[PDB]
RNA sequence: CGUCGUCAGCUCGUGCCGUGAGGUGUUGGGUUAAGUCCCGCAACGAGCGCAACCCCCGCCGUUAGUUGCCAGCGGUUCGGCCGGGCACUCUAACGGGACUGCCCGCGAAAGCGGGAGGAAGGAGGGGACGACGUCUGGUCAGCAUGGCCCUUACGGCCUGGGCGACACACGUGCUACAAUGCCCACUACAAAGCGAUGCCACCCGGCAACGGGGAGCUAAUCGCAAAAAGGUGGGCCCAGUUCGGAUUGGGGUCUGCAACCCGACCCCAUGAAGCCGGAAUCGCUAGUAAUCGCGGAUCAGCCAUGCCGCGGUGAAUACG
């Protein structure tokens, strides 16, 4: 997660297979959920704050 | 068994279709 | 390393969300990244105003945003000149076209985020940690609240060994799913390093 | 004229309709012995009847959807047990002591994380 | 049991560079990083030097090895 | 169909080929290791034969 | 025959919302098909609790979406009057197809 | 079981003989919860006991269980160093569990290719007093009463 | 964030005891899943924890009916297809219900045993939830951050290779050694999910993967989807086999600029080890184990036999 390696936003894939999610908050490329643009961590951090609209804690 | 890729189960297990587990 | 966020834990009850708006699939991620952009600047700016919460409602290209402050003045500005700068700096971020209300905090002494920041700051100024803490719990405890508690991380006093300071009064049931405990965290950059600050305030119950 | 009793088991719902008649049963159309073609358990469902010497006195139309033919066999058994009460509410005295009027609450157990099957915990070696 | 489909792929770095040499006959060496390319007849007789990922190894391309893919003749790892 | 001996002749003939040309796939035949790109750090006994145990390094949780 | 479909995250921000729509038009059109529920679609997000390892941490998060219908047959101007511009909830979003 | 005295699960009687003991035996035949195939096998067998034997299957069965129930068994125990095998009675409860288990085991130890038969023939042999089932049973008692010296460690 | 540990504990205030560290309370007797409660007592109360308040499953009712059914009537291409109807199933929102509340027995009390009613009990079943602290626990590689170090580079772009190497050792798993089985055919019951260039109906070309064409769906109203185990009929006949599918030769599809290194899938041929596993060792107390298939996230594709979750069938045993 180096500024330098956030060339992901560059579109210019030369070929669209070189495209890759990346966290829209920490750059955590490794486990980024689509529906949020966030990585498994941030998703959890924000869900705790309440900044994830209608994203309550599951249980059953 | 579940492992023979050219049998009913072998196809079901591998979640696929072919001459051994046709669509219908 | 245990215990959940007291808020996220209670979201179903005794605590509403900071962004209450429907959306989905193709939008949600875009319509959310925004909210963070919003909150981003507000906290970066309205610091001296005393930030505490940033509600963000929506319906369509007419956002809400209801910054909550201790010093509503600092926000607004002279006659309302600043609420002009920001409110505009806002659309230079979201063409969306959005409002910008401002509610005042009735006693910043019951705002976990505030009490936290309050302590976070003192610590940055080099005040005695344990004192600042005890004081804080007192203020909070001394102006309502059926319970309060503050926690400072480590490297108290710049000490080479990271410690952890306490302080608490009255019921502060983290387990009771219905307490209504305000949680607030404050950082604290320093010559020697970061030191997190946690504020917990208990009010009523049911 | 007609009698009703639902009946649910391990996630199965059975609409049980008794009607004074021969003693046959139409489960989802097919004959009782046709839907449960070869299931040593089937016989169970009608046990609440033999309970009070019914069957060859009643008749039953039954709709069954949900679960498996085994769970259905118990839902239906409960249905025939309930309906048999709207008819004569006096049946309880003998129908209940058998427990036919209970709703077996045994359901699948949630699959917890960290474990392979809700309980089946993963194994270790030279721990 | 390999397979590409319809359109035998060959990078045109060496392609249009190998046949250009077909005009004057052949040449004396080549060198491409395109070990990704399939081998076509026009390559026969030639001598393309492929990249290990470290070196440029000289590979004489004969008929018997047409359908293959250059890299299959330029070993990567070093063992024993 | 091409059956029996004549067939084993073909197959053998094939292998011999990709084996004569620097063909990596052919080297995998020479070296006697799996050809269809599988792992050779573990599980290759069907192609290697019986395990050929050697001395090793204990205390270094090879578990 | 104006088919309304209401979706929201809060099962109250709808029962409130979609219920207004029922009492309102119940004085300018048919009699409404009552706010019929409709199955909820839940989204689960199972995440490892901490960063770096601890494969068995977890903790579950779900984003349940609720739906409502209603349905007003016999549309009569005033219906599209009591409704047209008199809503209130913010955590809701409608879609209508008469 | 540190606390309670774990009570015995009561089983629903047979769907043909209404005999609980039968369900039990059928459960011991069952594997992977395929209780149908399990029930079948035992019934097919009961009909094999009807043909080759003019007796009622149900009575042949119970007779079997009877001869296969051990009345004395040896239980290990550490007593001053060595682990002496102490001989002792067998609960009525445990007798059954063992009898049924042993039958199915010896039954699946027979040769006849058909599952339903092995059970059929095993049961009969057991009734007569012969068969792999009764072997184990008599082997157990032999084991005890052969260690009836350490029986003063009664337990 | 993991962990002891969901363990039943850890403390405070004032009082009292002690020169003091400290003690008392928190110990004792009964009881409990529990520092749970009861009785006792120089202690009287309190805080964190237990429990409860929240979620899913059990039963009933109200509201709501494009899910549902002749329940009930007329028609039928007799498909709940048509009209019609909300009863029922269901969908989702709310309300009721359990509290040792009632009856008998013992007890000082808490409560223990038993019984009735009840869908259900004596914490009805499963989650969320983890105290004061411990391990100088884990992560500066998610992010944040003190200090140290590098700045034509310890930065940056690219092509290619590597992370996929192997004589070997271990862990977690998948498939299996077969007849309570394998194969072919016919036929039947599920839940929870996901779908815009996305799910893909149906029709055609292909043995097939898949290709061409194209309807509906914006998704309780269309698609993924076939559930598998199972039931019925046939084949196999105990053999390394119609078990088992490794490995290898060939042909080919598909994604992607590109599948040598290094993708998955299909079809032909090949058809290995394996006939139930030494010492040693792991899981689980009921709808659990065992067994069977189904979905999802990530994601072009995929090395998923992993992970998170769903329902089907459904035990043994616990003296101690
Ligand atoms: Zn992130």
């Amino acid at each position: 997660a180096r500024k330098a390696l956030i060339e992901k936003a560059k579109r210019t894939p030369k070929f669209k297979v070189r495209a890759y999610t990346r966290c829209v908050r920490c750059g955590r490329a490794r486990s980024v959920y689509r529906f949020f643009g966030l990585c498994r961590i941030c998703l959890r951090e924000l869900a705790h704050k309440g900044q994830l609209p209608g994203v309550r804690k599951a249980s059953w | 068994g579940k492992g023979d890729r050219r049998t009913r189960r072998g196809k079901i297990w591998r979640g696929t279709y072919g001459k051994y587990r046709p669509r219908k | 390393g245990n215990k959940i966020h007291p808020i996220g834990f209670r979201l179903g009850i005794t605590r509403d969300w900071e962004s209450r708006w429907y959306a989905g699939k193709k939008q949600y991620r875009h319509l959310l990244l925004e909210d963070q952009r919003i909150r981003g600047l507000l906290e970066k700016e309205l610091y001296s105003a005393g930030l505490a919460r940033v509600d963000i409602e929506r319906a369509a290209d007419n956002v809400a945003v209801t910054v909550h402050v201790a010093k509503p003045g600092v926000v607004i500005g002279r006659g309302g000149e600043r609420i002009r700068v920001l409110r505009e700096e806002l659309a230079k971020l979201t063409g969306k076209n959005v409002a910008l209300n401002v509610q005042e905090v009735q006693n910043p002494n019951l705002s976990a985020p505030l009490v936290a920041q309050r302590v976070a700051e003192q610590i940055e100024r080099r005040f005695a940690v344990r004192r600042a803490i005890k004081q804080a719990v007192q203020r909070v405890m001394e102006s309502g609240a059926k319970g309060a508690k503050v926690i400072v991380s480590g490297r108290i006093g710049g000490a080479e060994q990271a410690r952890t300071e306490w302080a608490a009064q009255g019921r502060v049931p983290l387990h009771t799913l219905r307490a209504n405990i305000d949680y607030g965290f404050a950082l604290a950059r320093t010559t020697y390093g970061v030191l997190g600050v946690k504020a917990y305030i208990f009010l009523g119950e049911v | 004229e007609q009698y009703y009793g639902t009946g649910r088991r391990k996630e199965a719902v059975a609409r049980v309709f008794l009607r004074p008649g021969n003693g046959k049963v139409t489960v989802n159309g097919q004959d009782f012995n046709e839907y449960f073609q070869g299931l040593v358990r089937a016989v169970a469902a009608l046990e609440p009847l033999r309970a009070v010497d019914a069957l060859g006195r009643f008749d039953a139309y039954i709709t069954v959807r949900g679960g498996g033919k085994s769970g259905q066999i118990d839902a239906i058994k409960l249905g025939i047990a309930r309906a048999l009460v709207q008819y004569n509410p006096d049946y309880r005295a003998k129908l209940k002591p058998l427990g036919f009027l209970t709703r077996d609450a045994r359901v699948v157990e949630r699959k917890k994380y960290g474990k392979h099957k809700a309980r089946r915990a993963p194994q270790y070696s030279k721990r | 049991p390999r397979s590409l489909k319809k359109g035998v792929f060959v990078d045109d770095h060496l392609l249009e560079k190998v046949l250009e040499l077909n005009a004057k006959g052949e040449k004396r060496l080549i060198k491409t990083w395109s070990r990704r390319s399939t081998i076509v007849p026009e390559m026969v007789g030639h001598t393309i030097a492929v990249y290990n990922g470290k070196q440029h190894v000289p590979v004489y391309i004969t008929e018997n090895m047409v359908g293959h893919k250059l890299g299959e003749f330029a070993p990567t790892r070093t063992y024993r | 169909w091409k059956l029996e001996g004549e067939l084993r002749a073909e197959v053998a003939a094939n292998i011999k080929r990709l084996m004569d040309i620097g063909c990596y796939r052919g080297l995998r035949h020479r070296r006697g290791l799996p050809v269809r790109g599988q792992r050779t750090r573990t599980n290759a006994r069907t192609r290697k034969g019986p395990r050929k145990t050697v001395a090793g390094k204990k205390k270094a949780p090879r578990k | 025959k104006i088919r309304i479909k209401l979706r929201g995250f809060d099962h109250k921000t709808l029962d409130a919302s979609a219920q207004k729509i029922v009492e309102a038009a119940r004085r300018s059109g048919a009699q409404v098909s009552g706010p019929i529920p409709l199955p909820t679609r839940v989204r689960r997000f199972t995440v490892i609790r901490g960063p770096f390892k601890h494969k068995d941490s977890r903790e579950h998060f779900e984003l349940r979406t609720h739906n409502r219908l209603v349905d007003i047959i016999n549309p009569n101007r005033k219906t599209i009057e009591q409704l047209m511009t008199l809503d209130l909830p913010t955590g809701v979003e409608i879609e209508i197809k008469t | 079981a540190r606390r309670r005295r774990a009570e015995v699960r009561q089983l629903q009687p047979d769907l043909v003989y209404g005999d609980v003991l039968v369900t039990a035996f059928i459960n011991k035949i069952m594997r992977d919860g395929k209780k149908n195939l399990a029930a079948r096998i035992f019934y097919d067998a009961c009909k094999i006991i009807q043909e080759k034997t003019g007796q009622e299957p149900l009575k042949v069965f119970k007779q079997a269980v009877e001869n296969v129930k051990p009345r004395m068994e040896v239980r290990s125990r550490r007593v001053g160093g060595a682990n002496y095998q102490v001989p002792m009675e067998v609960s009525p409860r445990r007798q059954q569990s063992l009898a049924l288990r042993w039958l199915v085991q010896a039954a699946n130890q027979r040769p006849e290719r058909r599952a339903a038969v092995r059970i059929a023939h095993e049961l009969m042999d057991a009734a007569e007093g012969k068969g792999g089932a009764v072997k184990k049973k008599e082997d157990v008692e032999r084991m005890a009463e052969a260690n009836r010296a350490y029986a003063h460690y009664r337990w």
